[PDB]
């Protein structure tokens, strides 16, 4: 039934060649929606992140009939986000 | 629990009313049931609050669609993607 999409928030600074970067996490805002699944991992407004395991703040995955609309619904949940303190793999 | 048949009745009278004039946008008609009859009760012109749970079920973004529908787009067309009726269930 229809078409979805996934992908991993990381803490990998893609200007940086994706070096995960470590330390606290100061503000938090996700979107959810109809369509939209959130598997929070380290993301939430306390985190002190870990130099020692894969990261990965949230995992979040989307759906709609097709394929196109669910991209959307990625998209804008990837720009309704707001991660503060680390650099993110988001843009 | 409701007979497979019996359901497709149902939704064929609703959509018989709304094909009759030509309905904009969604709507939902309220049926009474009882035995092996429909009575019909009401029309709300809109989005029910309960909407969501038909998304569920169907994979269509119910509210979306209103969206594109007003925008001037077509049901069955690129933007809106919604699958034929032999093609919608559950």
């Amino acid at each position: 039934l229809g078409y979805a999409i996934q992908c991993r928030i990381t803490t990998e600074d893609p200007l940086n060649d994706f070096m995960p970067d470590t330390g606290t996490i100061i503000a938090y805002r996700s979107s959810g929606g109809f369509g939209v699944r959130l598997d929070a991992g380290d993301g939430f407004q306390g985190a002190e992140i870990s130099p020692y395991y894969d990261s990965l703040l949230v995992k979040l995955s989307t759906h709609a009939i097709s394929f196109k609309q669910a991209e959307e619904k990625m998209v804008r949940s990837l720009r309704e986000m707001r991660i503060r303190g680390v650099k993110t793999n988001i843009p | 629990g409701l007979s497979p048949t019996l359901r497709q009745r149902i939704c064929d009278a609703a959509i018989q009313l709304m094909e009759n004039i030509k309905y904009v946008n969604a709507g939902t008609v309220e049926f009474l049931v009882s035995g092996d009859e429909f009575f019909f009760i009401e029309v709300n012109p809109r989005v029910q609050v309960e909407h969501t749970i038909t998304e569920m079920v169907t994979g269509i973004d119910i509210v979306k669609t209103q969206i594109l529908v007003a925008a001037g787009a077509d049901l069955f067309g690129e933007e809106i993607n919604m699958p034929q009726q032999k093609d919608i269930t559950t």
